[PDB]
């Protein structure tokens, strides 16, 4: 939902107030992806 | 700074290419009551 | 208003008052042709329940702010698809290789290392990617290396 997935493309086109509304989506997507990946890997780390 | 402009029934599109821009001459000028943008911040335009 | 408004009305300018539906973005319609506003079809230049699709501007400087004319521009543009044929006025530096650098090329700001590349670009490419979807090459915009 951010203007772009390259975070340098937020930081090269937007100032702080509106860049926040974009960057916060990128944090949300990525952080969730890591909570997913580490939990999937934990479940595998027991398979091993 | 040209004289004439089109009607909204037949609005003129012109293409800009193979040249260098400057937007400080817009953002520093009270000739315009509005200069309002949706994908970029005005002061970033100079570096974009 | 202090340019374009005419003492009797600057009727030379038109806007569209009717269409079959709404339009797609960036569609310019140059039809004079009469719109049909009842169950009857139309023939000839005009008719009963056939309405002319444009309306003429009556800008007079006696009108209120708002009812007055206001000149408008729509500066539209796109990003990083292609070798950027327009850019804002900022100055270059001399080139540097193989030291950790806060690089920029056409607004691709980042931290990296710049190294002479034996990757076989054809004349057309500006950039290169990889199997991990990472941007790993660029051709300097002043020297085609
Ligand atoms: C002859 C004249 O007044 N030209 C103006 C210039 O002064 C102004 O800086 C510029 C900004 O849009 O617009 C044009």
């Amino acid at each position: 939902g951010a203007i772009s997935s390259v975070l340098n493309d937020i930081l090269a086109r937007l100032d702080k107030v509106e860049a926040e509304v974009q960057i916060d989506r990128l944090i949300t997507g990525r952080l969730q992806s890591l909570q997913t990946y580490v939990t999937q890997q934990l479940i595998r780390a027991a398979e091993i | 700074n040209a004289t004439r402009f089109a009607s909204v029934y037949a609005w003129n599109r012109k293409r800009i290419s193979n040249c260098v821009a400057d937007y400080s001459v817009l953002y520093n000028s009270a000739s315009f009551s509005t200069f309002k943008c949706y994908g970029v911040s005005p002061t970033k335009l100079n570096d974009l | 208003n202090n340019l374009d408004s005419k003492v009797g009305g600057n009727y030379n300018y038109l806007y569209r008052l009717f269409r079959k539906s709404n339009l797609k973005p960036f569609e310019r319609d140059i039809s004079t042709e009469i719109y049909q506003a009842g169950s009857t079809p139309c023939n000839g230049v005009e008719g009963f329940n056939c309405y002319f699709p444009l309306q003429s501007y009556g800008f007079q400087p006696t009108y209120g702010v708002g009812y007055q004319p206001y000149r408008v521009v729509v500066l539209s543009f796109e990003l990083l698809h292609a070798p950027a044929t327009v850019c804002g006025p900022k100055k270059s530096t001399n080139l540097v290789k193989n030291k950790c650098v806060n690089f920029n090329f056409n607004g691709l700001t980042g931290t990296g290392v710049l190294t002479e590349s034996n990757k076989k670009f054809l004349p057309f490419q500006q950039f290169g990617r990889d199997i991990d979807d990472t941007t790993d090459a660029v051709r300097d915009p002043q020297t085609l290396e």
